[PDB]
């Protein structure tokens, strides 16, 4: 199985700053890495697919980049509605796996 | 607009079979690939499996073959059966389409002698 | 647009197709070559009323919606005309969904007849990637 390691495990930040979260894969997965957000008492929401493809209906302050083993999700100017958990997921190989998650919270 | 909604029991006993149902409203079950995902207590997510349009199923080997996913075109629902549950199967279970855009609200299932 | 072989190989690698779900990169170049001759605008009208579109000749009965195919399922949730672009992004997204079924690459009839069982890595040799 491909393991996905995310860091930092928790990030505290003031609304208005910009942040970057990281997701590293144990093997090369090309661009097959997706990012999900999970707010309190909610089901996951797909934010970015295939490392950097944008999705309709999501704030444009979210962008993703990377390939191979190193991937990043950036949030330009964090708003209070961004606080929650972020996970990456790879779909290159079966079983699909998830990273351990990054918690984004008010500093 | 498609809606998904899980249902089944919230409490089960060790060694029984857990059965969940995912009802799909808005489009037919033959227009997507369908999946089950679960979230354990300290935010670990696990992709359980999915069923694709030919009927082929893919199951996560961490489940040691205790899982089965089936669908019922007539009722526009698809199912999860997990055999021989243990206390480690306590989690929130979600159904969602393979593409990841549509998710149900999730249902917490607790496994305890009781 | 008509891609060169090495050009297409480097693009498909950039679009994450090298070893996607167990299929080495050469499979995808070989399939493109026999399905469309590397032409992103290729279209082929079938006898059942469906049309195959673009570089991977994706079928309008199951995968995309061209609005003129009777029991269309639109599994990739995309208009077929998006597959006729010189940017391969939408074709590759849809193809990854197609190959995630238990049928795998057997969905592509030319791949099955001319690529499977052959030395498919030959399609990427001689190329800077």
């Amino acid at each position: 199985d491909i393991v996905l390691t995310q860091s930092p495990a928790t990030l505290s930040v003031t609304p208005g700053n910009s942040v970057s979260l990281s997701c590293r894969a144990s093997q090369s997965i090309g661009n097959n890495l997706h990012w999900y957000q999970q707010k309190s008492h909610e089901s996951p929401r797909l934010l970015i697919k295939y490392a950097s493809q944008s999705i309709s209906g999501i704030p444009s302050r979210f962008s993703g980049s990377g390939s191979g083993t190193d991937f990043t999700l950036s949030i330009n100017s964090v708003e209070t509605e961004d606080f929650g958990m972020y996970f990456c997921q790879q779909s290159n190989s079966w079983p699909y796996t998830f990273g351990g998650g990054t918690k984004l919270e008010i500093k | 607009d498609v809606q998904l909604q899980e249902s089944g029991p919230s409490l089960v006993k060790p060694s029984q079979t857990l059965s969940l149902t995912c009802s799909v409203t808005g489009d037919s079950i033959t227009s997507a690939y369908w999946s089950w995902i679960r979230k354990f207590p300290g935010n670990r997510l696990e992709y359980m499996g999915y069923v694709s349009y030919s009927g082929s199923t893919y199951y996560n080997p961490s489940l040691k073959s205790r899982i089965s996913i089936t669908r019922d075109t007539s009722k526009n629902q698809y199912y999860l059966d997990l055999n021989s549950v243990t206390t480690e199967d306590t989690a929130t279970y979600y159904c969602a389409n393979w593409a990841g855009d549509y998710w149900g609200q999730g249902t917490l299932v607790t496994v305890s002698a009781a | 647009k008509v891609f060169g072989r090495c050009e297409l190989a480097a693009a498909m690698k950039r679009h994450g197709l090298d070893n996607y779900r167990g299929y080495s990169l050469g499979n995808w170049v070989c399939a493109a070559k026999f399905e469309s001759n590397f032409n992103t605008q290729a279209t082929n009208r079938n006898t059942d009323g469906s049309t195959d579109y673009g570089i991977l000749q994706i079928n309008s009965r199951w995968w995309c919606n061209d609005g003129r195919t009777p029991g269309s399922r639109n599994l990739c949730n995309i208009p077929c005309s998006a597959l006729l672009s010189s940017d391969i992004t939408a074709s590759v997204n849809c193809a990854k969904k197609i190959v995630s079924d238990g049928n795998g690459m057997n969905a592509w009839v030319a791949w099955r007849n001319r690529c499977k069982g052959t030395d498919v890595q030959a399609w990427i040799r001689g190329c800077r990637l």
